[PDB]
Parts: structure tokens; sequence; C-alpha cells
RNA sequence: GAGUACGGUAGAGGGUGGUGGAAUUUCCUGUGUAGCGGUGAAAUGCGUAGAUAUAGGAAGGAACACCAGUGGCGAAGGCGACCACCUGGACUGAUACUGACACUGAGGUGCGAAAGCGUGGGGAGCAAACAGGAUUAGAUACCCUGGUAGUCCACGCCGUAAACGAUGUCGACUAGCCGUUGGGAUCGAUCUUAGUGGCGCAGCUAACGCGAUAAGUCGACCGCCUGGGGAGUACGGC
């Protein structure tokens, strides 16, 4: 979420690395997951959603 | 619980003829031994046989004949949650006599012929097709 | 872990400890680095312990 | 709630046959001990339910040894039931 | 018989007493029937964010091995204590002697 | 079979206190100005009485990101910040010990989400009821701006849920393949245990499908069903 600048390289290799660093730090994520409250029950549905998404994945790369 | 030990027995020569299987093993009791003598006698098994030290094991072996087992049913009747007593005249005849039906009478553990022969009802044990 | 060093790790050797922290002070997940559920067990709560010490940071911007 | 030497001193002084412990009267002994110093603890905590379900299980187990050991021997069981102190 | 290891900081501008401040504190664990099994300082540290606005604090571990009272009245001291702006124990089944690390660098 | 003694592991199992950081809201102060907020588009609302953004400070309440997983623990309901204290159970290894001391269980006895009730506290966010603005033929709704009980704590009550695996508890047998949790043994491989998942042979099933965590083969005991409505309603008892 910050980043220096140093050694004047151009106002671009800087920018896709700010861009690489907050999506690594997965801020958009978080920030979305906060807009409204998720019910328990939902919650739980949708991680044996994900779950049994990667075990198909998983099984089906053989 | 084991709250019956003789089904289990029976149980486990079914699953063990269902499975395509020779010899089977199980602990041993002077009741088991004696339907194990009498399934002998009749042919419907090949052999049986004790070990020693206290916790003596019955292992059976198993016929085949063809492609398919050669006991093909087998059920006990009187469970102890029945206790089925029979005379004389009583005596199942299981398959127009075809198979038989093992009887506990107080000359021992035999078949339904030998007890009609012998005059003697008693206490009907199982019964084998 | 399992070799020679340490079979059971303390909150001690911070340099283990920020082997295991990403760039914005989180925890990095046991299917990243490729450890075993016991040792990211105890490793997570040394984490805690040794960051309520103020040794380590709870976010990289404070 | 017992610790190793407690029960250790249980196991001496009630012991049979110089060196059991699955003989009856040890292991209502050693019940009784941990009920009796469970009691305190329960007088302050309320409302550990979760504790109390394993305090009722040794209750009931020792009824049933008790049970068991009044059916096989009437004499060792006054005699223990004597000394324990309990009503039956 | 009951350790404990405790790591305790204190502020730094009164970051002389801790060399006595141990002494008003290890007094105890004999007359307990305890026994210090090791002490070490690496005092003076900088801190990761602010605590009451301060940056800096001087740190010291040390194990105990003593009764319930000697670790009430202690963090009691800690608690009234104007210093102490931090506390924590690790209550350890065991022994520890080799210090923590100091530096291993040159 | 069941249980006891002895070492060692793992765990959001329960209870009582203390302590953390982030974020929201409210109040105070500083420069600075005319917009902010919200929507499918708006409007209600807040605005030079200086907002939002922003800097500093203060109080207060609640939940515990990242770890986090077909992961774990618990009889079920359920249980995620950290620390100490009190405490229950399970798993694992060898030896000794007790010698059937067991299973199920009509009555009864307890525990039992959320909402709700009583007394006393507390109250930041959220939000039944409610007020206003929209949309609409109407809109007692969906949407937006606010907002009370409640959600939080102590004690007591209430006994209910798609309280579900829509699958009662206990025990024994029956091809195999690929994961995974936490322990052992042998020489990364193999072997064996108690869980937790995905396929699948016989077998079962009306079919779907189940398939060593059976809905297969058998035992022990209990609970329940007898066409759809009326109706889990009336009357009586508690
Ligand atoms: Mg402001
Ligand atoms: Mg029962
Ligand atoms: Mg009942
Ligand atoms: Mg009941
Ligand atoms: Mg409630
Ligand atoms: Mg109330
Ligand atoms: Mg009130
Ligand atoms: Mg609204
Ligand atoms: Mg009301
Ligand atoms: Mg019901
Ligand atoms: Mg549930
Ligand atoms: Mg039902
Ligand atoms: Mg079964
Ligand atoms: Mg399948
Ligand atoms: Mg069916
Ligand atoms: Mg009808
Ligand atoms: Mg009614
Ligand atoms: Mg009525």
């Amino acid at each position: 979420p910050a980043v220096k600048v140093k050694e004047n390289e151009p106002f671009d290799v800087a920018l896709r690395r700010f861009k690489r660093s907050c999506e690594k730090a997965g801020v958009l994520a978080e920030v979305r997951s906060r807009e409204f409250y998720e019910k328990p029950t939902a919650e739980r549905k949708r991680k044996a959603a994900a779950a049994v998404k990667r075990h198909a994945k998983k099984v089906q790369r053989e | 619980s084991m709250q019956d030990p003789l089904a289990d027995m029976l149980t486990r020569i079914r699953n063990a003829q269902m499975a395509e299987k020779t010899v089977v093993s199980m602990p041993s009791s002077k009741l088991k031994a004696a339907v194990a003598k009498v399934l002998k006698d009749e042919g419907y098994i090949a052999d049986f046989q004790i070990s020693s030290e206290v916790k003596p094991q019955l292992s059976i072996e198993l016929k085949y004949f063809e492609g398919k087992p050669v006991i093909e049913e087998v059920k006990r009747i009187s469970r102890p949650g029945l206790r089925q007593y029979k005379s004389v005249e009583q005596l199942p005849k299981v398959r127009g006599g075809l198979g038989v039906s093992i009887v506990s009478t107080n000359k021992g553990v035999m078949t339904d012929r030998a007890a009609r022969a012998a005059g003697v009802g008693g206490e009907v044990l199982c019964t084998v097709f | 872990f399992t070799a020679e060093g340490v079979k059971e790790i303390d909150y001690k050797d911070l340099n283990t400890l920020k082997a295991y922290v990403s760039e914005t002070g989180k925890i990095v997940p046991s299917r990243i680095t490729g450890t075993k559920a016991k040792y990211q067990r105890q490793l997570a709560t040394a984490i805690k312990r040794a960051r309520y010490l103020a040794l380590l940071p709870y976010t990289d911007s404070h | 709630a017992l610790s190793v030497e407690e029960k250790a001193q249980i196991v001496n002084e009630y012991k049979q046959a110089e060196g059991d412990t699955g003989s009856p009267e040890v292991q209502v002994a050693l019940l009784s001990a941990n009920i009796n110093k469970l009691q305190d603890h329960f007088k302050a905590n309320g409302k550990d339910h979760h504790s109390r379900r394993g305090l009722i299980r040794m209750v009931n187990q020792r009824r049933k040894l008790l049970d068991y050991l009044k059916g096989k021997d009437v004499s060792r069981y006054t005699a223990l039931i004597g000394r324990l102190g309990l009503r039956r | 018989m009951r350790h404990y290891e405790i790591v305790f900081l204190v502020h730094p501008d009164q970051s002389e007493q801790v060399g006595g401040m141990v002494e008003r504190y290890t007094k105890a664990i004999e007359e307990d029937g305890g026994k210090i099994h090791r002490l070490e300082d690496w005092g003076r540290r900088q801190l990761a964010y602010a605590i009451n606005n301060v940056h800096k604090a001087h740190y010291v571990l040390m194990n105990v091995e003593c009764s319930a009272k000697a670790l009430a009245e202690l963090e009691d001291n800690f608690r009234y204590n104007d210093a102490v702006i931090r506390n924590l124990v690790m209550r350890r089944d065991e022994a520890v002697t080799e210090q923590s690390e100091m530096l291993k660098a040159e």
C-alpha cells in the first residue's frame, strides 16, 4: 500500500509496481467483504462450495 | 454386544461364501463345534479344526463344487428372543427334505431326520439348504 | 524443521519468524510455504505472542 | 483432579494383594476421593456443566461397582462401605 | 514445580533502576523456595509501534520457579508501578538457561 | 467384553479475571472552502453555526481480519484475539491388575440455537416497530435517509427449530483406489491404529442412490407409522 521513488525511472514502472503490491495485499477483496453483513449460514455454504470446487479441480487434474 | 454367537457363526459362513473365500476363522465353543460337526457330516463343509491354548479358534474349510457356493441358504430359527421348541411331528422339512434343519435334542445336536428316526423332539436351532 | 533444528520452535528465533511473514505484516498461509499443520499451528501463536511484545507489528502502516 | 502422589497413597492404603489396582475397593476409593475433591470446585463454578457430566459419570460408575461388589461378597461390601462411610 | 518465563519491558526514561529493579524482584524467589535458572538483558530496543506515545523501551527476560503468592505480588507490583508499560508470562514445565540469542553477529 | 494403575501427545471443550491493536461513532481544538451523502436515476437528510477529506486530543461500547484447512474439539445445541488460574473428556505405548463387573431402556432425571419474558446494569455499530423520500394503477414491500425494543452483562424463566446425515443406540463379518488430521512400529518406502473426505466390486433399492462413516449379511433393546383434509386442532390433565 506504499512504495518509494528513487533513481529517476519513468513514472510507469513504479506505477505497475504499486499496482502489483496492492493486488498482493488483497485490499480490494477485504474492502469488498465489508460492504454488507454475511450471516454465518451463507459463510459456511460458500466455504463448502469452494471446497467442493477445489477438490473437483484437483481430482480432474488426473 | 455379541448377544448371540451362533448366529455370528452362521453369518460369518454366509458372508465368507458370498466373498468367495476358502477358510473361515472364529472363536470356538462346544456348541459351534457340534454344529460344524453335523454340517460336515451332511457334507456342507470340507473340514473343521480347533486350536489349543485356552482361546481355541474354529477354522472351517468351505466347498464350492461349481461356480456357486454349496451352502445356498442358511438361517437361524431360534434366536435368543424367541426360543422355538418343537415336538417330533412338528419338526420342519426345509425344501421338502432336500436340506436339513439342525435340532438340539436331549441326545445332542443332530439333524431333523435323525430326530424323526429316534422319535425325539427338541429345540430347532437353524436351517440350511 | 524435522532434521536438526528445533523439533519444537519457540517465538525466539526471529530469523525464522520473519521468514514467515508477508511484506505487510500478515501471516503467510501454509499452502504457500508448504510447511506442516502442527508447525503452522504453533508458529501462528508464536507470531501472535511476539507481536504483542511489540517486537513484530500488527500492521505495516501503523 | 487427583495427582500421582495421593493416587499412590490411596492405592497403597486400599490395595488387596500387594500390587493390584483393579480391585473394586481401589476403584471406589479413587472415585470417591475425586468426587469429594471436585465438589469444592463446583461450589464456585456453577455454570460449568461440561465437567459436571464427567462428575455424574464417575458417580454412576461407582454405583455400578458397588452393586457388583455387594453381589459378589456381602462382608467386603459392608467393610468397604463403612471405611468410605457413605449411605449406600 | 511451576516454572514461569516472564518478559518485562520498562520505560526508557527509567532505564537505569532496571539494573537494581530485578533485585527488588528476585529478592522473593529464594524465601518462597525457588531458584532462577536464567536471566538475560538486551534492553534499550526499538518498538514496532507507539505504546503511550513512546517508541523505545528497556527489555528484560527471566525465569522463575515460585509459588502463587510470589506471582501475585510481582504482577501487583507491575500493575501499580508507573513504568510497567508491559508484562507477560509463559508458564512452562521445564527449565531453560542458555540466554535467548544475544547477537550472533560480530 | 468392560474397567483400574503408569509415561506422552493434540485440541475455537467448559468457567473466572486481566491485557492488546485496528476500525466505527460522539465531543473539543487548528488551517481551509461549498459541497457531502445516496441511487437504475433521484429525493429525504447533512451543509460557511466550517462538513467530508485532514492533523492533534478525549470518552465509551461490541467483535476478534491475516493464521483458516473436506482442520480440530464436544452427547447434542455449539465452540476462533492473547495471558494466568480451576476443570472434563478423547488419542497413543508397554506391563501389571479386577475377573462378565455388560447392552438397551417404558417411567423419570438433566442439558438444550435464535427469538421471547422478569429484575438490575450498559448502549459504539446493526436493526423488528416507526417517520420521511422514491418506484407504482395502488406499495401498509423490495430501494434510500434516520430510528426504538432487541442484539451486550449478572441472575432467573421459557423446552422450541429444515434441533438434518430428513438415516436410534450397541456388537460381529464382507473387493479395492486416491487424499487428510494425530499417534506408533519396521526397513523416503512399508505396516498398523482412532477420526475425517472423494470414487467404486458384489449386495441392496420403486428409482434416485447407499456402498467398512451401508441404505449389504446378521443379532439385542427401544421409539414410531397405518389414505388426504379437518388437525398436532378441540376437550380434559400437567
Ligand atoms: Mg472531521
Ligand atoms: Mg442406556
Ligand atoms: Mg423417554
Ligand atoms: Mg429423556
Ligand atoms: Mg437469546
Ligand atoms: Mg431482557
Ligand atoms: Mg432492561
Ligand atoms: Mg431501511
Ligand atoms: Mg414486548
Ligand atoms: Mg420437534
Ligand atoms: Mg446445527
Ligand atoms: Mg425428524
Ligand atoms: Mg455397525
Ligand atoms: Mg461412491
Ligand atoms: Mg429404505
Ligand atoms: Mg383420514
Ligand atoms: Mg396445542
Ligand atoms: Mg390443553
